[PDB]
RNA sequence: GCUUGACUGCGAGCGUGACGGCGCGAGCAGGUGCGAAAGCAGGUCAUAGUGAUCCGGUGGUUCUGAAUGGAAGGGCCAUC
RNA sequence: UGAGCCUUGAUGUGUAGGAUAGGUGGGAGGCUUUGAAGUGUGGACGCCAGUCUGCAUGGAGCCGACCUUGAAAUACCACCCUUUAAUGUUUGAUGUUCUAACGUUGACCCGUAAUCCGGGUUGCGGACAGUGUCUGGUGGGUAGUUUGACUGGGGCGGUCU
RNA sequence: GUUUAUUAAAAACACAGCACUGUGCAAACACGAAAGUGGACGUAUACGGUGUGACGCCUGCCCGGUGCCGGAAGGUUAAUU
RNA sequence: UUUUGUAUAAUGGGUCAGCGACUUAUAUUCUGUAGCAAGGUUAACCGAAUAGGGGAGCCGAAGGGAAACCGAGUCUUAACUGGGCGUUAAGUUGCAGGGUAUAGACCCGAAACCCGGUGAUCUAGCCAUGGGCAGGUUGAAGGUUGGGUAACACUAACUGGAGGACCGAACCGACUAAUGUUGAAAAAUUAGCGGAUGACUUGUGGCUGGGGGUGAAAGGCCAAUCAAACCGGGAGAUAGCU
RNA sequence: AGGGUGACAGCCCCGUACACAAAAAUGCACAUGCUGUGAGCUCGAUGAGUAGGGCGGGACACGUGGUAUCCUGUCUGAAUA
RNA sequence: UAAGGUGAUAUGAACCGUUAUAACCGGCGAUUUCCGAAUGGGGAAACCCAGUGUGUUUCGACACACUAUCAUUAACUGAAUCCAUAGGUUAAUGAGGCGAACCGGGGGAACUGAAACAUCUAAGUACCCCGAGGAAAAGAAAUCAACCGAGAUUCCCCCAG
């Protein structure tokens, strides 16, 4: 589903208000895109559905670390 | 970003330094090919 | 002719309305205009010329102003 | 290619005026030994009057108010104006190449007996396309509703303080 | 030929034909939050939509209004700064 | 019952028997009554538990003002001769009652809206695979042999067997009439009627589902139900109406 | 207490008040051994895509309102006693 | 525990037992067909068809057991490519499914009220989904207070309509 990989960020609900403030339900989506992040420790391409706040969070802490913490998960990538 | 040179990438900056680079460029060309590496010290 | 009573704070007592409200009002206090003065003047000879509340805007007011000092805001008064 | 950054050139002649002036000039010397008057690029501005640039053959005087002007001369003199060279310098934009993100409903190899999928090699496109958030437009495709009262029955007409 | 099973079978709907229009293929368009599927294992002599409705003779004028297409100069114009 | 007004020919009831409609909870006010009385009373809870404790708190004994604040006064205003609100009963806690408020709030009764499911054994369409269409006519293209032609073209006979062709049983329909209309039947029967090798019909299995399907289009059909199916729930929806 | 018994039973019966009862299994309170479990002491460390912000929305009694505080979809982003 | 008993409609038949292995009651075991998460494959539930191994053998044949999927780990293998990796085989452990309410989270209506209705209310209710327990959640201050102090969370009564 979309849901990211790296930070666990999935769809939200929340309303549509108009200028009349009529309600309407609606969904935010993250920003989700597939990527394929390369691994010194492996020589290898991984590939993430990971949002754009996911890839920021990939480079201050490295693709190592998320990987750790996605095993320790248990989520398979 | 910040990143240390790894080698003369004839662009811009030479070994064994820290360098303003774009996050792009730094994330899919130097750090995949060797050239660079983040300045996490 | 001169002028600002087309004043400020009240108001005995009435009238008229289911009520909201609306009207008439001597007299009191302050400060004015006209008149020599008595006196008259808080709009027009009278009855139409208009809209409640909320929400806000502007100017006063240190009344309040969530720990304290301010301020924001709110209130009260004038007003849109 | 458009904002700022040694801009040293930064104009600027309603009125007069050898004399192309907003005013402080450092309110009067600068000046002379980087060389003062054919500047051996020449325009920038040219209302074309002359401010006017390594080129000075001249290696030292043109010259200052002084005279006319509403000031007085930007004479080594600090902020000189809807223009540009500025050392480029930080930057939008546009355009052109690239490939490394990304796309591939191109080909081939492998899991694999599998026109799914994934991995690899490669070709093409390529920072475009596409998706997320924000935002303007369109939107009876869809949805929620509104569409007054009196009234010689209702409508139409008229009226509502 | 079809149609309101169960008051209407028709002049209604369809039809072959005609026209306009969209679509270069990962096609338009439709179902689907998406994957995907139909279109189609088709490709512009094809496919979708709209209208008219065999055939014969034809289909005149109006682009002001509403749409649709094309244009980019100018005016007004959002987020952001 | 409803009405200005009913024997009314206005509504309701065939009759009997049983069931059937102003309730409950908690707040607030007024009345009656009981206790205490400038006091009254406890709530949760503790408890050998209807006792006792618990006074947290609530109401009242003081009001005026928007408020600071003042205080039997206060506010207005510079200030009242003033004027408004106040100042000389007694409240409070139970119990019973009459109202009010929130709850389905006196009972029955909608059409509708939303949510989650069940349905394509009927019907609509499509997909796959099988089957049916007695009998008799018409006579296209084509071919052959001749005539003909420079060769065609064209022409005659024979042959040929096309067609959303013709007549007509099965099969499919449903145009007219009569019957029936508490029927034999919640759409049939009798006599005629239309198609009947096709855009046909039919058996079996499958697929499409409710703001959705499917529709040679009627708002038709979607299990005798369709301008939005059925079942359960929100739900005792709401009903200024009967 | 109650129920039955040919009508209404303290003394007919079954029960009740009370007194006892478990070979086996079990829950519970506590204890003892045990297996991997670990105290205390000194010195350091003391939670970064994080607080906060911009845009949208929601929850806070609080409907953007002068609106604090929390949670976030998107874009950013510290100090670290 | 015992002088009665073989459940009931349901009488009968044939019997068992009397002082103790009749019957009855309790604890623990034994058996527990088929379907059903159903678990070897399949299926129109209570049915059809197997594979492997072991053991019975007069060929016929019979019996027993295992054989699902996912996750975790380990072992052994093993591509495109060298190494690896993906994948494959085997074994051990765990899970699934059901259940009345309560509980936490993910979504989330409308009728209704407003005397119409759109902000709002109804209501984070109904409902759907997921997860867990005997309770769950919360919980040990980046909290309140007001410069006096309190001292995690939860629940009840006031505060307080
Ligand atoms: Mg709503
Ligand atoms: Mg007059
Ligand atoms: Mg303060
Ligand atoms: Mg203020
Ligand atoms: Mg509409
Ligand atoms: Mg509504
Ligand atoms: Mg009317
Ligand atoms: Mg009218
Ligand atoms: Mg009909
Ligand atoms: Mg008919
Ligand atoms: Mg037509
Ligand atoms: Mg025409
Ligand atoms: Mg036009
Ligand atoms: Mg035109
Ligand atoms: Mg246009
Ligand atoms: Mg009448
Ligand atoms: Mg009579
Ligand atoms: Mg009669
Ligand atoms: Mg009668
Ligand atoms: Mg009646
Ligand atoms: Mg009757
Ligand atoms: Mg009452
Ligand atoms: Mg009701
Ligand atoms: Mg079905
Ligand atoms: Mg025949
Ligand atoms: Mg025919
Ligand atoms: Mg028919
Ligand atoms: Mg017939
Ligand atoms: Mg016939
Ligand atoms: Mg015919
Ligand atoms: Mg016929
Ligand atoms: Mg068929
Ligand atoms: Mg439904
Ligand atoms: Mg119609
Ligand atoms: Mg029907
Ligand atoms: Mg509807
Ligand atoms: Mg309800
Ligand atoms: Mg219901
Ligand atoms: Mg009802
Ligand atoms: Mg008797
Ligand atoms: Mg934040
Ligand atoms: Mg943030
Ligand atoms: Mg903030
Ligand atoms: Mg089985
Ligand atoms: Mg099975
Ligand atoms: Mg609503
Ligand atoms: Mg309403
Ligand atoms: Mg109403």
């Amino acid at each position: 589903s979309r849901v990211c990989q790296v930070t666990g960020k999935r769809p939200v609900t929340g309303n549509n208000r108009s200028h009349a403030l009529n309600a309407t339900k609606r969904r935010f989506l993250p920003n989700l895109h597939s990527h394929r992040f390369w691994v010194e420790s492996e020589k290898r391409f991984v590939t993430l559905r990971v949002s754009a706040k996911g890839m920021r969070v990939i480079d201050k802490k490295g693709i190592d670390t998320v990987l750790a913490e996605l095993r320790a998960r248990g989520e398979k990538y | 970003m910040q990143v240390i040179l790894l080698d003369k990438v004839a662009n811009l900056g030479s070994l064994g330094d820290q360098v303003n680079v774009k996050a792009g460029y730094a994330r899919n060309f130097l750090v995949p090919q060797g050239k660079a590496v983040p300045a996490t010290k």
